[PDB]
RNA sequence: UAAGGUGAUAUGAACCGUUAUAACCGGCGAUUUCCGAAUGGGGAAACCCAGUGUGUUUCGACACACUAUCAUUAACUGAAUCCAUAGGUUAAUGAGGCGAACCGGGGGAACUGAAACAUCUAAGUACCCCGAGGAAAAGAAAUCAACCGAGAUUCCCCCAGUAGCGGCGAGCGAACGGGGAGCAGCCCAGAGCCUGAAUCAGUGUGUGUGUUAGUGGAAGCGUCUGGAAAGGCGCGCGAUACAGGGUGACAGCCCCGUACACAAAAAUGCACAUGCUGUGAGCUCGAUGAGUAGGGCGGGACACGUGGUAUCCUGUCUGAAUAUGGGGGGACCAUCCUCCAAGGCUAAAUACUCCUGACUGACCGAUAGUGAACCAGUACCGUGAGGGAAAGGCGAAAAGAA
RNA sequence: GGUGUGCUGUGAGGCAUGCUGGAGGUAUCAGAAGUGCGAAUGCUGACAUAAGUAACGAUAAAGCGGGUGAAAAGCCCGCUCGCCGGAAGACCAAGGGUUCCUGUCCAACGUUAAUCGGGGCAGGGUGAGUCGACCCCUAAGGCGAGGCCGAAAGGCGUAGU
RNA sequence: CGGUGCUGAAGCAACAAAUGCCCUGCUUCCAGGAAAAGCCUCUAAGCAUCAGGUAACAUCAAAUCGUACCCCAAACCGACA
């Protein structure tokens, strides 16, 4: 019943990364997703003597609201909305624009 | 699990119950000594002990 | 307690009214007495704590009829 | 006897400490965390069966849990029973 | 000076303990009120 | 139902799962230590100590089950004392405790008002006690009426602050009758004939409709400002969906929903139908609630404070008639009218909300609103009953400062 | 909302605007009020004053050397001195409940400083046939099958416990 | 540098002496000084081969809970070291 799922190719609708595309790394329970290369932050990670891991300014992907991304319909090269229907006995997703099953 | 276990007799499950309990006891000693890296094994053996005792209590009634 | 075993009479509350009509709470106790009744059907004596009116009831309805109702109500004797 | 299913539950952990170590190498005594309701009879049978050694005598004591303070809230650790199990002279572990 | 509270856990339990409260109907109403209020400690105890 | 999961502070670790034995949600099961009515005995609640019977044996022991009281029924026993009875034992069934209000009953204040105060008021209130149910109680005329009639009970609006009661003070305060909500009538006190025929209950079955998880669910882009667009401007589209919430500022068309259309293996409510079991309908002829009605004395209840006081209840002492009879119509009598007490049962309209869901607010917005927006009946105070707080906001995102 | 300024009305007030603030506000005409505070020895919170004032809790008493340390009158070690010694020593019960021991830390707590502590954090520590409890037995007393009594609740009490 | 290890002489007599012990005694007085069990003994019912008792030896068992620390005290009762 989730429209945006892991490994989907989405395009960002709002924010500083508007218009950029990427793949959904993983979905968080709070209704946020992590899209690789999207919404990067510079975290000041401090060193830990356990593992002797040094500090440094690391760039990571920050979680983004799932309503701020839309699944990317490569057939039309635009964002699109997702619907649901049963093909044989299983629920599938399809693009709202051209009713093509994802 | 819980399906191969149902295909066993009452006396066979009792042997399987002791094996799990001995297995569970060994894990506690390893976990206490700090030699157990796979801590997830503790919950596993604890859950299937519950599965065995569930069937024994079921086969007792029928 | 002060309850007649035959009629069920029990203490009731009222007022003492003086001449100036001052009202103070009081009770009216029943005229209870322990009395041994000879039941001929059993050739035996049965003692009951009855009011004086209860004895009038017994000599009118008969002791056996009264004893039948006490069993019907569950009271022991 | 005592059922083995019961014996497989009374022993919890071997207590490790400085006093436990010297008791092992000076009096041939092991120190164990045992179940709260374990008796000296149960502890003796369990060690002789599970560790396959001969037990001389068992001494037990109940340890009272400390009252710690997590941040701003106060808590209390659980009480547990400690057993001093003396083995025969010619036994190892 | 000798103050008023001279503690003794035996007298404390015999006077305000749980079984003392459960003995009479008035003590049981005390427990009822404390359960209704939601007290964490009904009576004196360890 | 699903591609994500292993409750929260709260990361991490070790793992699980991804087309269906991950997880999650629901039905039904299983497990369910100890205390607590606590029920084997005891006890300073969460502990101590048993008894009996069994299954176990590695003779150290071990496992399980049972063992409270009272009530009713039954069986067997069984004194003084011949019979008997009391008593005793066993068995079966039931009960006990808790819970916010509402309900019936048993008891029942004072402050206060009267500008003091005793009758009176407050008030049959607060409170205590007992009992019960989803409601309870009441209820099928020994009722009213007025010479015309009505036709059980309960609740609402009138009647009416009237008639009355009242140190005739303070105050208390109807009924008749009318308009409404709701509407239902039956049984025993007894035989017979017919008979098991209406009816209800129990227990199945089937059908229908709920409830307990759910499924689908329309339609937008461009540009400007800006950290960010849902805003401005432009041009579109949906609407049985412009309830609402969220999303980096204010979104019908981003998300969750919403209108609408659907959905149950299993349990369960309600209806129906049907089966089983118990239950007995109909007719004729009889019967018609006695220490009762009434009375004396003392109280109480009726709006009615004993007054000229009817009516009702009864602690005490009495005591009828019994349908050729009896009750009532506000002292009482006569006449007339009307009803049939001393045996019961009975749905609805009414009262309430500890609790569950949905929705609403010219209700509050952190000294407010619950005492408690926060780990609050907590910290703290008290021997105890009991009392009882303070304390919300980084940011869009921790990007929480290497 | 806050904080200034200017203007304006007879007044309660109003308007405009700089700065702050960073998301709501609301004309007009009506409607409804938890509608206006300086007083109530008002209530709650905050902050003053006295004032860097009194006090630092027995007049048994300290001195020095060394150590540790960012820092030593107070800690550690040493040498003197002083005080208690029918206690200011040692040990139980009661009561408390981890205050015990080791490592570590010094914000707060300690009436000063603190490297120290009964303070914070972590770890450790309580071993019983003979000690105590439990157990057996009873005292005062409690409860109390039946029982007697009592409007109810309950009271008393036998066997017992 | 706190402590740890090893070794180890004499280890007697006299006198004094308790409010402690003998003493739950003795003496004396009036105000006349718990209970029950353990323990010893006696039989009834009953049991009489038995059972049971006494003695010896052997063997087994003795569970559970408390046990740190403070006590004219900075840890208990006094809001306080
Ligand atoms: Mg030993
Ligand atoms: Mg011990
Ligand atoms: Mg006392
Ligand atoms: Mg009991
Ligand atoms: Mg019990
Ligand atoms: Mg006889
Ligand atoms: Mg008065
Ligand atoms: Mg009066
Ligand atoms: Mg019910
Ligand atoms: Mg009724
Ligand atoms: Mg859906
Ligand atoms: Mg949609
Ligand atoms: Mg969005
Ligand atoms: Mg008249
Ligand atoms: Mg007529
Ligand atoms: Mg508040
Ligand atoms: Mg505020
Ligand atoms: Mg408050
Ligand atoms: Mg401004
Ligand atoms: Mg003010
Ligand atoms: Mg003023
Ligand atoms: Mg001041
Ligand atoms: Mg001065
Ligand atoms: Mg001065
Ligand atoms: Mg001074
Ligand atoms: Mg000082
Ligand atoms: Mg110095
Ligand atoms: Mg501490
Ligand atoms: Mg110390
Ligand atoms: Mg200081
Ligand atoms: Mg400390
Ligand atoms: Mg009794
Ligand atoms: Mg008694
Ligand atoms: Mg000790
Ligand atoms: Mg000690
Ligand atoms: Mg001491
Ligand atoms: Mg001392
Ligand atoms: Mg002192």
């Amino acid at each position: 019943a989730a429209k945006i799922r892991r490994d989907d190719e989405v395009i960002v609708l709002t924010g500083k990364d508007k218009g950029k595309r990427g793949k959904v790394k993983n979905v968080l329970s709070s209704g946020k997703v992590i899209v690789e290369g999207i919404n990067l932050v510079k975290k000041h990670q401090k060193p830990v003597p356990a593992l002797n891991q040094p500090g440094g300014i690391v760039e990571k992907e920050a979680a983004i609201q799932v309503s701020n991304v839309a699944i990317f319909n490569a057939a039309t090269g635009k964002a699109d909305r997702v619907g649901f229907r049963f093909e044989d006995g299983k629920k599938v997703r399809f693009f709202k624009s051209n009713s093509e099953t994802i | 699990k819980a399906k191969e276990l149902r295909e066993k007799s009452v006396e066979e499950l009792n042997t399987e119950l002791l094996n799990l309990l001995r297995e569970q006891f060994n894990l506690r000693m390893q976990a206490a000594s700090g030699q157990l890296q796979q801590s997830h094994l503790l919950k596993q053996v604890r859950r299937d002990v519950a599965r065995v005792k569930t069937l024994l209590n079921e086969k007792a009634g029928a | 307690s002060r309850v007649c075993q035959v009629t069920g009479k029990r203490p009731v509350t009222g007022n003492n009214r003086s001449h100036a009509l001052n009202a103070t709470k009081r009770r009216f106790l029943p005229n209870l007495h322990s009395h041994r009744f000879w039941v001929e059907s059993e050739k035996r004596f049965v003692t009951l704590r009855v009011s004086a009116k209860g004895m009038r009831v017994i000599d009118k309805k008969g002791i056996d009829t009264v004893l039948a109702e006490l069993r019907a109500r569950g009271e022991k004797y | 006897m005592i059922r083995e299913e019961r014996l497989l539950k009374v022993l919890r952990a071997p207590h490790v400490s400085e006093k436990a170590s010297t008791a092992m190498e000076k009096s041939n005594t092991i120190v164990l965390k045992v179940a709260k309701d374990a008796t000296k009879a149960e502890i003796k049978a369990a060690v002789q069966k599970l560790f396959e050694v001969e037990v001389e005598v068992v001494n037990t004591l109940v340890v009272k849990g400390k009252v710690k303070r997590h941040g701003q809230r106060i808590g209390r650790r659980s009480d547990w029973k400690k057993a001093y199990v003396t083995l025969k002279e010619g036994q190892n572990l | 000076m000798k103050r008023t509270f001279q503690p003794s856990v035996l007298k404390r339990n015999r006077s305000h303990g749980f079984r003392a409260r459960m003995a009479t109907k008035n003590g049981r109403q005390v427990l009822a009120r404390r359960r209704a209020k939601g007290r964490a400690r009904l009576t004196v105890s360890k």
